[PDB]
């Protein structure tokens, strides 16, 4: 998931914004 | 902006300044 | 322990501490 | 809520587990 | 995305966020 | 400058790439 | 509580959230 | 000692405590 | 280098900084 | 104590280097 | 002072603790 | 540069000092 993408490889910050309520 | 490598808390405080006041959820694997 | 006042990124990264691999939600509207 | 308990008001780090999922 | 108030080591967290590999200048005095 | 805009006042993480080089 | 995966800085900042007022100790080895 | 053992293996909050004055 | 308020985790994280390998103690009653 | 010299006054690294071991 | 082993964000902490209200520019390579 | 040199290798404060403004 999320967690595991940004540390193993690379996330936007558009991307993140995804896990916002 | 720019393509993040995010480990541990870093992430945690990178979904803090992304989301604000809407707050968020954190959802490690397993 | 201790009881303290946590706010903003600090509360973020204590529930990142305190909660780890279970995940958290940080819902500030409430 | 969070902000109330902890930030404004403090709290206990066994408070803290209540937001865990 | 939001608007927050975003000051001292907190603010250059957010720079470094934001940035990344283009860099930045933290500027104060202005 | 930054302070003002973004800790006295409050600014958004598009103009903190005003910031960026 | 969860066991901790935590390497530099952010043992301290462990130790600063679970021991608040009464303060800590901070001893790597040589 | 724990500063070694957090970062090359685990640790918990209540070995932590040890380390309170 | 400054003098700058440095206060609660912030304070940890320069003793960290300042210190390293040497350790510290942070003991705020004193 | 350091919270007086540091936090509640300010003080220099220098300063924050009588706190380490 | 101790000699540092600083990545990622903790660099621009340890700028920003050096730097004070002088600022500083982060420019990384590439 | 010294943003990678801290990261490689290690890095003095009196090194970082050079990248004040
Ligand atoms: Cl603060
Ligand atoms: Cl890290
Ligand atoms: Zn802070
Ligand atoms: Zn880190």
């Amino acid at each position: 998931g999320i967690v595991e993408q940004c540390c193993t490889s690379i996330c936007s910050l558009y991307q993140l914004e995804n896990y916002c309520n | 902006f720019v393509n993040q490598h995010l480990c541990g808390s870093h992430l945690v405080e990178a979904l803090y300044l992304v989301c604000g006041e809407r707050g968020f959820f954190y959802t490690p694997k397993t």
